[PDB]
This record gives structure tokens, C-alpha cells and sequence, in this order.
């Protein structure tokens, strides 16, 4: 099993996602949007091909989509660490 | 999809003002306006936002396993 | 609130349109303004701002667009809430 | 009886500050603040003394408040003429 972990941050964007989704369109909406964030980490952290080099922000840096959402992250030995999940309107894409 | 929101009294009188004043058709508008700026004031510098963001998310802490079950148990503790 | 007495509490219902509504969720959920009120009123402030060095212009604008506007003619209320009343149903 | 008149764009700001109020507190509220501008109206056609001058902003100009508004006002042989009627917040008082 790969290994997931997350900055204490990145749980923190996590819980203000959720927050913000229940407060919109209530629990089992906010439950499946974290649910498709989870599905999603689970894929990185088992298919290194998937991560967007972000090195133009950070050098080492990965970014992935998902939903209105995008998950910035780091690769390591054996999965990966997820910096923030942010939304879509912060992005930064390549020049 | 709009979104409900308290001004304060100062500004949301700003805000009455001009929609009466017929400058503005509505307090939407009105709201549009600003939010136009306060993207504009920041449109320029994506990029160091975007890193301040990460630097913030790397400085948070040492990283933890991800924990769903957690996670939603404290999603349903609070004002379950 | 103390008994006998109500919130006057105030909010309005907006629409922001999906780009700006967008914009203010990520501000939100990055934790850099902790509700959607809060950047509004940051916009607000800005628009307060860029006019606020000229409410004398801004002023003598509506009076002048007022005085341009037709020849002056009677008023009267009853007549202005008939009006009104014709607009649609009213209730409260 | 003292003359009064409105311009046109002074009746649209009565439509528009009627709406406002009856959006936001229904009709018995909105129509009472309309009568109560329609009684401020009526006491500065009756007396000279009350209004307040607004040279500074136009010659000639007078202004007086009633609620959160400000009647903008001329003087007439006979009476008043009103320009507008206005959010207090776009004032600019004398200094």
C-alpha cells in the first residue's frame, strides 16, 4: 500500500472545503466531494505518471485536478505528501 | 448560485446608495464592482500567492497519515 | 437579545456571477478570509475607496443629470403609491 | 398653498427608494417612508427657514434630511423645486 500523508495544512483546506460545500449543498454532497478528493490521492500516491510537474512554482512540486479543486503535492519514496488542496482560481498553470 | 452576505451597516448603506442613486441596477452590481477590484489588485501577482500558499502548507507542520474515517467522524462531531 | 427586543442584524442576497463566485470560494477555502462576507466587504471597501476623493464631483453629477432630466411637475403621494401599487402584488 | 414640484429623475428616485424599502421590510413600511418624505415635502414648501444651503455644491442649491435621505432642493417663487433625493452616504456636506 502506498503511503498518503498530508501537512496539517492541507487537512485544514480540507476541512474548510468540506465546510464549504455542506454549507451550499449539504452533508452527502460535501461527503462525496471529499470522498472524489480521497479517490483521487489514492491514485497519485500509486501512479507516479499522473502528477503535473509544478516546478515553476516550487522545484519538486506536483499538481493534480480534481474537481474545482487542485491538489498540490510532493512525491515520495513511497507515495506521496499533499502541500494544500487549493481552489481551481489559485492556480499558477506553466508560462 | 448567489450567496448571502452581512456588509456591516457602513458599507451595506454604501451599497444602498448607489442602487438608489440608479448608478447601479442592484446591490448584485454593486457587489460585482468590488470584487472586480479586489481581483484586479491581486490579478498580477498569481504566482507569489500561489507560492506563499505552499510555503504556508510546508511550514504547517510535519505530515500525517490521511485518516478519511477521522476526518469525517470530526466532520460529523461538529454541531452534528 | 435581550427579551421584548429583535436582531436588527442585515444581509443581502447576491449574485456574483460563476467568475467572481469562484474567486471569492478559493479565497474562503485557502483560509485567507474566513467567510464569503468578509471578502465582499474587502471589494466594497476598495469600491468606497476609488470614489471617495470625489463626492463633491460625483454629487454635482446627480444634481445636474437631476436638473436635465424634464421639467419639473406636481407631486403627489397617493397618486406615486397608486402607482406603485399597479407595479404587481405588494404585501407586509 | 407653496408651490411643489419634482423633476423626473427625483420621482424615479422615490420609485427606486420605495423598492428598496418595500424589498427589504414589505409594503406597510415602504409606503410609510414615502409619506414621511411626502410630509418633509410639504414643511419645506411651507417655510424658507429650514432649508439648508448647499452653495457648495451648486449655487443656489438647498438640502434638508428626512430618514437616511437628503431632499436636494431649489427654491421657487412659490414654493420648492426637488432635484433629487439621495442616500445620505452621497453627501458631501460643507466643510
Amino acid at each position: 500500500a502506498n503511503t498518503l500523508v498530508l501537512k496539517p495544512r492541507a487537512e485544514q483546506d480540507l476541512e474548510r472545503i468540506f465546510e464549504y460545500s455542506y454549507t451550499e449543498f449539504g452533508w452527502q454532497q460535501a461527503q462525496q466531494y471529499i470522498s472524489d478528493l480521497d479517490q483521487t490521492f489514492q491514485t497519485l500516491a500509486a501512479s507516479t505518471d499522473l502528477a503535473i510537474n509544478y516546478d515553476h512554482v516550487r522545484p519538486g512540486l506536483k499538481a493534480f485536478p480534481v474537481g474545482a479543486h487542485i491538489v498540490f503535492f510532493r512525491a515520495t519514496d513511497t507515495g506521496i505528501e499533499v502541500i494544500r488542496v487549493l481552489h481551481q482560481s489559485m492556480d499558477y498553470p506553466r508560462h | 448560485r448567489t450567496m448571502t452576505v452581512d456588509t456591516g451597516e457602513e458599507l451595506r448603506a454604501f451599497v444602498e446608495g448607489l442602487v438608489e442613486s440608479g448608478d447601479y441596477k442592484t446591490n448584485s452590481e454593486v457587489i460585482r464592482d468590488g470584487l472586480r477590484l479586489l481581483q484586479e489588485k491581486t490579478a498580477g501577482s498569481k504566482l507569489a500567492a500561489l507560492r506563499q500558499l505552499i510555503d504556508e502548507g510546508e511550514q504547517s507542520g510535519e505530515a500525517v497519515p490521511w485518516d478519511r474515517d477521522s476526518f469525517l467522524a470530526r466532520m460529523r462531531q461538529k454541531g452534528p
